[PDB]
């Protein structure tokens, strides 16, 4: 189970951010 | 349900579930084949090595000396974790791993005591493997073919390596160790659980294998299904009539019905549609009006009744008269089940006020018909036999 | 949603209609079927502009594809009707005249075995051809059989007919069968309809046949899942014995050849593959039920 | 929306006029084909039987699964008035239109047809050499005029008048030119079938006083006619219409006999690839197309640079995109054209990209994007640039004596949806020019 | 280094030893391991007891790995004197005889793998010096050595071996060997007629 | 020449098909499908990996097997960690085996294979099988080595004594023990050990195993098996099923005990009687009277008609005549029908049409 957990953590470490998943043009512009 | 309260013999219950018993037995009754366990053990300051009970058992089987030391020391002096930590640091593990022992480094004082004992086991194992060999691959006879052969002795490249002092460097010992390990593994396979002529022959030069499959010719003949012929003159006249009608002209507008058979046709078509629609409207278990508590009880009574029916037929159609008494016992059990089925209907009838009794009876109609039919056949055959 | 191919199989034989007309009071009922089919085929061609039509007639000495006519004209229908309908109807009737002329010449020939099975197999081959040639077309088989005429033996027809069912089930080609005659049930054809999501219809009177075709046999493959079929009869999927000719609910089958047998064959030898059964093994079946003494 | 557009037009026709439209079987045969498959099944049942069937019997035919379709079919069938609902004896009896019923029966049974399908002279001609070229060129000539590419011959005033009077190809005399509109680009995107219906559908609405029924008797009858055949001579209104149809590349005339064309049959039902192109990150275009249609349409929003016999190469530029956008073409339409006309190689790699995306993480199903995402974003970003400056027309209200009045007038504008901006602190708000008069009237009252 | 641990996972390791009886038992174990599918690897000496009569037809031999040219110990007084005698008497060059002596042993081991024509095996000569000894190999072996295989890498050798083993596992077409590689009685008569 | 190249190659492909005789085959089969799930199956020679492709093809094989063998039974075994793991008992339900195979698809294969463990498990699973059934074992072996606890040769001798038949599909190369197992267990025949050469050949190998294997002349087990044909009944209210004990709308009624069963073909849960429809028997008749192959007609002679007898496909005139005739009825057929008449249908329309 630990190795499976480590593999899951390894996959998470490699996952790209959310903003890369979808084109964030329609959403409100970044800022404070 | 079928053994505790019903009273069905335990032996009879397992007669129809042999494959389930056999499958479960073989799952725990099988063992993995032999393999070089110590080769997989890599030490990998701190070094972390992981062990498992399966490997621990494998080490004992592949090496009796380890079991000899393990059995007499773990309960006496120190706990098992120290032992395996002690064993690995010892030179015995290095020697058993087929690695040259170094006088520079010493391992465990306790384990090294068994080094001389291993030298005794190896000699005992050498005789355990020594046996006459076929002359085909008898390498001893090749060198003994000429007992008086005397030429030029081979150079040092053709002889085992030696040190400055002239004694063996010890690299040959590990070669024998791996050779012994392989020989033991193969011998372990051949446990309690003419030929030369065939091998020397060249198979490719022999006649090719010929298939010996059987041919079948199927004759075809059978009787017709079991629960006024026009003459040639009539055919010609009738054939002439259709030709004249067709050649002259073809009528299409006459196909319209008279409106009297169309209504009958529509009623007949809708008559079938309603029957099909009724069946098609109700053609994971389906939702049931019965309460969960009652439904679960009905399934229990259905399952137990079916189990009794299954056993009854096996003995009824067995063909051996030695099981007549068992049939009577099962027949009595079937009678009790019928009473239990009737009692449940009465209990549901009064408890639910006939609201669920009609629904409950339908759910058990097919089994009830089978049960009463089974008893009828038993009685009918019993009547003829006895009287 | 997609075009569908209709392959009508018509079983025309001089013996079949001669008995039908003699027992009944309908003369030239074959024309009634043909004209009703012409309208039905025109109706099918009107349901969609991309649907084709295939007609196969099982005559005395074989089968022939009435439509489409082979590459190898009289006025039998009015020329004022629709061009596309006429282009199919005029050729259909013209080939009918040729087909009757050939049959009349060989009237004396003794045709003992019907060719209904052959036509269905030929139509399936045509269905396979058309399906693969154009790629995105459905299919549907319609059998117009006159069962009034007494048949000699349908035993041999069992294997070819049941085999066509599996092929139709592989290509998703529902086959519908309409029988006009005396017997209400046809154990083989009825199984064909049920086993292929088809419809079986039995009608005594030929008049008003178009109503049957337009309401019952007009169900296209596109809307089968949403329409309840009008079939009324229930099939049992049974087979006759090999030496008694009666339907068997429980019986014996030879393992080697898989031939049904109501009782133990005489001589302890199979009558189909000449296979001898072990006396001890058969004795097990012969054993009577166990009863207390 | 092929049948929907045609069906929608038929619904607006008065029931009295719809009855006349069903007199000719030729039209009935086409109106029968346009209905859903389930609807067609019921129509064929009622046509040949002279009886009344309750609606409940119809419901029995449909399975529970297809109940929803039975609602659309009955609603669509009832909307056209083809299905007449009669209620008597406490039952809602259902019957078909007698004229439609009679018309269908005559055609199917081969009865008298009143020459709805025409006649035959047996003077067949070669279609591929002349008919295909003539109509394709004639249909291409109007497209080149629509696309704006130069071409010597211009379409006749009859169609030209229709185009300007229609939303298609907006024109201005002051500009002195013709340009495509948002719907115009959609028109070019629609398949040939719908591409022909749109112009015809506009023609149906354009015509005024030529009877409305006569025009439908001709257009529907045209589909019945078969290409490569002769037909003698027809209604008086149809004669000028026949000449009018000759301008649309639908019917070919030698100068007594008129010959339909391939497009005539294409109107009834439907029927490496040419036009497929590759898009790179460098905004380059490589179209594996040899045809003026693909080249002409691509030039709308692409700056072509060179061409070969088998392919055409170009580069997307801000100027070309700006020129296309200035004409009213939305970026969504542009990407739709590229996505639906993508080369198989792009689709295969795009499928691999989706497979790779799912292979690494099969939890999510990302959209299958054939072209690189950057191009879509940049094209959308260029659209945002055009929409940067936003300006309205109207009047500004200020100098309010009391806040209550300011809130009352401002609230009133919001209710009627003519308020564009307000500020409580300054007691000022702005309203659209359209709502100026309404606000002023409310202020007085 | 740890190479053996990896080899042990796939096949049993048997090694030739100076003792004759121990070596004979190893052959018995090696043959038993190959017959039962366990798989075994035998390490021997080209100039040893195994190479002088032990056969590995079919299963007991499927690949021959010649680790280097079995060159004799050149710095040997007995050998050096022998070379001088041949050079002076039989006019045989020292290098030619040494290469001939080494090759006669390398080829000796190569021929102990094929019995009949249904037998197959891959022979690899692992030494940079074998690249120029193709002309010295036996004719029936040299003919089978292609010009592309004269100098291969380990990775390239594995790919070819895998392809060859896969190809040899297919059912041979009888017609391809009816009378071109195997002769029946009728074919033999035909050959005696054409020759005569 | 390119088209002619296909014809000459087609003739060579037809050369093997010329020799067809009605050999006796065992229709009643009891197959035990064994799969290898070891470290050696993690390679990428088959995309994505051997384990994935083998499982995918196994699902297809199950569908085809039960399609053409309705009255047979199947059992699934896998090799893992040097042990044989049972995942599906012998049963006639195609869905249960498919569901079990789907679950196996998730877990990663590891460990070494053990033929003896798999063979011993298969030996026990086939013990409770009637003598009229043909006991067969299909093994998908990928490893080049086998680790077993006992002597494999003893197991091979036992298998022969039990009249079991073993077919092995290899991935890389021939294993001596596998060849002996497939040869000693098939009365000396050497054609039951197949090694694939590519992905495409594997599909054919799986498809070949669907058809029943011919029986040997000296192996006689002829007997009569008691079967029953239940009558389908339609009920207004759901009732408990005798096989799964759950509420179902309707089920077939056994003619010997009237007990209801959800689906066929299955052994009756009460009288242990096999319930099969007449159609199921009809699915195997083509193996007893196979349709004779068609022989192409030389272009030298004159042909009968320009259009195909069965599909009305105009014969391409163009060299070699694209026509094949049936010896029994002597009717020309196009190339297309012959493939469809020998793969989909099994009856020649020309022979049926001819009256007698
Ligand atoms: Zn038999
Ligand atoms: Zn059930
Ligand atoms: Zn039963
Ligand atoms: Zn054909
Ligand atoms: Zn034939």
């Amino acid at each position: 189970e630990l190795q499976e957990r480590q593999a899951e953590e390894k996959r998470k470490q490699n996952a790209v951010p959310e903003w890369h998943k979808q084109s964030t043009i329609g959403k409100t512009a970044l800022g404070r | 349900e079928t053994v505790i309260n019903a009273g069905l013999p335990p032996s009879e219950f397992w007669s129809t579930r042999i494959p389930l018993l056999r499958a479960f037995a073989l799952s725990t009754s099988q063992k993995v084949g032999p393999y070089n366990v110590l080769s997989t053990i890599k030490p990998v300051n701190k070094v972390n090595v992981n062990l498992s009970r399966e490997k621990i058992l494998n080490i004992f089987e592949n090496y009796p000396i380890v079991k000899k030391a393990y059995t007499d020391n773990v309960p006496k002096n120190f706990k098992e974790p120290e032992f395996w930590a002690r064993f690995f640091s010892s030179k015995l593990f290095r020697k058993l791993r087929g690695e040259k022992i170094m006088q520079n480094d010493r391992g465990d004082v306790i384990i090294d005591r068994y080094l001389t004992l291993d030298q005794e086991f190896d000699r005992k194992d050498d005789d355990m493997l020594l046996h006459p060999v076929k002359k085909i691959i008898d390498l001893d006879g090749n060198i003994q073919d000429d007992p008086v052969v005397r030429g030029n002795r081979p150079d040092f490249t053709m002889q085992p390596g030696v040190d400055i002092n002239g004694n063996s460097d010890g690299t040959v010992d590990i070669l024998k160790g791996m050779n012994r390990l392989s020989e033991k593994m193969i011998m372990a396979l051949k446990n309690e659980y003419n030929d030369e002529r065939n091998e020397l022959k060249i198979d490719d030069l022999n006649e090719s294998y010929k298939t010996n499959y059987a041919i079948i010719h199927l004759k075809r003949n059978a009787h017709e299904k079991t629960t006024l012929k026009v003459s040639n003159q009539q055919m010609l006249q009738q054939l002439s009539l259709v030709m004249d009608n067709l050649i002259n002209k073809l009528d299409l507008n006459q196909v319209v019905p008279n409106n009297e058979v169309s209504n009958k046709i529509n009623k007949r078509v809708i008559t079938a549609i309603k029957i099909n629609a009724k069946q098609a409207k109700h053609n994971l278990e389906v939702k049931s009006t019965l309460p969960i508590d009652l439904l679960e009880s009905c399934r229990m009574l259905h399952t137990t009744c079916c189990e009794f029916l299954k056993h009854f037929y096996i003995h009824f159609q067995s063909g051996e008269q030695k099981q007549a008494s068992t049939v009577k016992k099962l027949y009595n059990h079937l009678k009790d089940c019928i009473e239990k089925l009737n009692e449940l209907f009465q209990d549901v009838l009064n408890g639910d006020g006939e609201s669920m009794s009609n629904t409950c009876t339908a759910y058990l109609k097919p089994v009830l018909n089978s049960i009463t039919l089974a008893t009828h056949k038993y009685d009918e055959y019993f009547n003829e036999y006895n009287n | 949603e997609s075009p569908s191919l209709l392959t009508v199989i018509i079983e025309i034989a001089p013996k079949l209609w001669t008995t039908f007309d003699e027992e009944g009071n309908e003369k030239g009922s074959i024309i009634k079927v043909l004209e009703a089919l012409i309208v039905f085929l025109n109706a099918h061609l009107a349901f969609n502009s991309a649907n084709k039509v295939a007609v196969i007639a099982a005559y005395s000495q074989g089968i022939k594809y009435l439509y489409p006519e082979s590459t190898s004209d009289l006025k039998i229908i009015n020329s004022d009707m629709y061009r596309r309908f006429r282009n199919v109807d005029e050729t259909l009737v013209e080939e009918i005249y040729k087909l009757f002329e050939l049959e009349k010449k060989q009237i004396e020939q003794n045709s003992q075995r019907s060719t209904l099975a052959g036509a269905m197999s030929a139509g399936l081959t045509y269905v396979n051809r058309i399906s693969k040639e154009s790629v995105s077309l459905k299919s549907r088989l319609l059998v117009l059989t006159c069962g009034s005429g007494s048949s000699k033996d349908e035993i041999f027809q069992y294997i070819p007919i049941m085999n066509c069912i599996f092929s139709a089930t592989k290509m998703k080609c529902p086959i519908d069968v309409v029988k006009i005659g005396g017997s209400k049930e046809s154990t083989f054809l009825q199984q064909t309809t049920d086993a292929t999501n088809g419809v079986y219809l039995h009608v005594e009177s030929t008049e008003g046949l178009i109503q049957y075709l337009a309401t019952a046999m007009f169900i296209d493959p596109s809307l089968r899942p949403i329409i309840v079929k009008p079939n009324h009869g229930s099939v049992d999927f049974r087979t006759s014995c090999y030496l008694t000719g009666r339907v068997v609910a429980v019986g014996f089958i030879c393992s080697v050849c898989l031939c049904v047998l109501s009782i133990i064959p005489p001589g302890n030898k199979c009558p189909a593959c000449d296979s001898q059964f072990d006396e001890h093994v058969i004795a097990k079946l012969k054993r009577k039920p166990v009863v207390p003494r | 929306s092929l049948k929907h557009s045609v069906t929608q037009y038929l619904e607006e026709i008065p029931q009295q006029v719809q009855n006349r439209l069903y007199t000719s079987p030729a039209t009935c045969l086409a109106i029968y084909r346009i209905l859903p498959p389930l609807a067609k099944f019921f129509i064929m049942a009622m046509v040949f039987n002279e009886n009344e069937v309750p609606l409940l019997d119809l419901d029995k035919w449909v399975n529970s699964n297809g109940k929803l379709q039975f609602q659309n079919a009955i609603k669509s069938m009832k909307s056209l008035h083809l299905l007449i609902p009669n209620k008597s004896s406490g039952t809602l009896m259902i019957n078909l239109n007698p004229t439609f019923k009679i018309s269908l029966r005559n055609a199917l049974t081969g009865g008298e047809v009143q020459n709805s399908f025409g006649v035959v002279v047996e003077e067949n001609v070669v279609s591929l050499d002349l008919l295909d070229e003539y109509s394709a060129n004639k249909w291409e000539t109007i497209l080149h005029f629509m696309v704006g590419t130069p071409l010597a011959k211009i379409p006749s005033e009859k169609v030209l008048n229709l185009l300007k009077h229609s939303k298609l190809m907006e024109e201005v005399n002051s500009t002195g030119e013709f340009k495509i509109t948002n719907e115009g680009f959609q028109f070019l995107l629609q398949e040939i079938n719908s591409q022909l219906w749109t112009l015809l559908l506009q023609y149906l609405k354009m015509i005024e006083t030529m009877d409305l029924v006569d025009v439908l008797h001709f257009i529907f009858m045209l589909g019945a006619l078969e290409v490569g055949k002769a037909y003698k001579i027809l209604s008086e209104t149809q004669r000028i219409m026949l000449q009018d149809m000759r301008d649309y590349g639908l019917v070919f005339q030698k100068h007594s006999i008129f010959y339909p064309t391939k497009l005539a049959l294409m109107l009834t039902s439907d029927t490496i690839p040419d036009g497929s192109l590759i898009v790179e990150t460098n905004f380059k275009i490589y179209s594996y197309s040899n045809s003026p249609l693909q080249i002409a349409v691509l030039s709308l929003f692409v700056h072509l640079k060179a061409r070969f016999v088998n392919m055409v190469l170009g580069q997307i530029t801000r100027e070309s995109i700006r020129r296309a956008l200035t004409n009213g073409i939305t970026a969504d339409q542009i990407i739709a054209y590229l996505e639906t006309h993508a080369h198989p190689q792009m689709r295969r790699l795009a499928e691999e990209k989706l497979e790779k995306k799912l292979e690494l993480d099969p939890n999510c199903k990302e959209p299958l994007q054939v072209l690189p995402p950057t191009v879509v974003d940049q094209i959308r970003l260029w659209q945002l640039e055009l929409d940067r400056v936003i300006t309205y027309e109207g009047s500004l209200y200020s100098d309010f004596e009391t806040s209550q009045e300011y809130n009352l007038l401002s609230k009133y504008a919001q209710d009627i949806g003519v308020l564009l901006w307000k500020d409580d602190k300054k007691k000022k708000f702005f309203i659209s020019k359209e709502g100026n008069s309404q606000v002023l009237d409310f202020a007085k009252r | 280094m740890g190479i053996l641990d990896e080899v042990w996972k796939h096949k049993l390791i048997l090694v030739e030893t100076p003792d004759a009886q121990e070596t004979s038992l190893a052959l018995e174990t090696y043959r038993k391991a190959c017959s039962n599918g366990r798989g075994a690897i035998l390490l021997s000496v080209a100039r040893g007891k195994v190479s002088e009569g032990i056969d590995f037809d079919h299963q007991y031999g499927r690949t021959v790995l010649m680790i280097g040219i079995p060159f004799q110990y050149t710095e040997s007084r007995i050998l050096k004197a022998r070379l001088e005698f041949m050079r002076e008497n039989y006019r045989i060059r020292e290098n030619d005889f040494l290469s001939f002596d080494a090759m006669r042993h390398a080829a000796q081991c190569l021929g102990r793998v094929l019995r009949g024509k249904d037998d197959y095996g891959v022979m690899v000569l692992a030494d940079r010096r074998f690249s120029r000894k193709r002309s010295q190999l036996p004719k029936w072996i040299a003919q089978g050595l292609s010009d592309a295989d004269l100098n291969l890498s380990t990775d390239m050798a594995i790919s070819n071996t895998k392809q060859f083993l896969r190809t040899m596992a297919q059912p041979t077409d009888p017609k391809d060997q009816e009378g071109v590689s195997v002769w029946s009685y009728e074919d033999l008569i035909k050959h005696q007629n054409s020759r005569k | 020449a390119s088209l002619v190249a296909s014809i000459v190659e087609a003739r060579k492909k037809r050369t093997a098909k010329k020799n067809i005789t009605p050999y006796q085959r065992g229709i009643i089969r009891s197959l035990i499908l064994t799969l290898d799930c070891s470290e050696a199956m993690l390679e990428k020679d088959l995309r994505p990996n051997r384990h994935a492709m083998i499982i995918q093809y196994a699902i297809d094989f199950v569908h085809e097997f039960f399609d053409q063998n309705p009255i047979s039974q199947m059992g699934i075994i896998i090799m893992r960690n040097g042990l044989a793991q049972l995942v599906s008992q012998v049963s006639g339900n195609p869905q249960d085996h498919i569901d079990a195979l789907k679950s196996i698809r998730k877990q990663e294969p590891k460990g070494n294979p053990s033929l003896q463990n798999a063979l011993e498990m298969a030996r026990g699973l086939l013990l409770p099988v009637p003598a009229h059934c043909t006991r067969e074992v299909l093994i998908v072996f990928g490893s080049l080595s086998t680790t077993d606890p006992g002597d494999i040769h003893q197991t091979i001798d036992s298998l022969v004594s039990e009249k079991i038949r073993v077919k092995v599909l290899g991935l890389s190369a021939q294993v001596a023990i596998c060849k002996e197992l497939c040869k000693a267990t098939n009365y000396g025949d050497e054609s039951f050990y197949k090694i694939l050469l590519d992905e495409t050949h594997l599909k054919e190998l799986f498809n070949e195993a669907v058809t029943p294997l011919p029986v040997n002349k000296i192996n006689k087990g002829f007997t009569l098996v008691k079967m029953g044909f239940p009558t389908r009944i339609f009920e207004d209210t759901p009732t408990f099923c005798s096989c799964h004990s759950k509420l179902v709308y309707g089920g077939y009624f056994c003619p010997n005990c009237h007990s209801k069963v959800c689906s066929l073909p299955t052994v009756c849960p009460c009288c242990d009687l096999m319930l099969i429809l007449s159609t199921h028997l009809a699915r195997s008749y083509h193996h007893l009277m196979p349709l004779k192959t068609f022989a192409e007609v030389p272009t030298t002679e004159k042909f009968r008609s320009e259009d195909c007898f069965s599909c009305q496909s105009r014969f391409p005139i163009l060299l070699t005549s694209s026509r094949y005739r049936c010896e029994d009825c002597k009717q020309e057929f196009c190339v297309d029908c012959d493939v469809f008449i020998h793969e989909i249908l099994h009856n020649c329309p020309g022979c049926e049409s001819k009256p007698v």
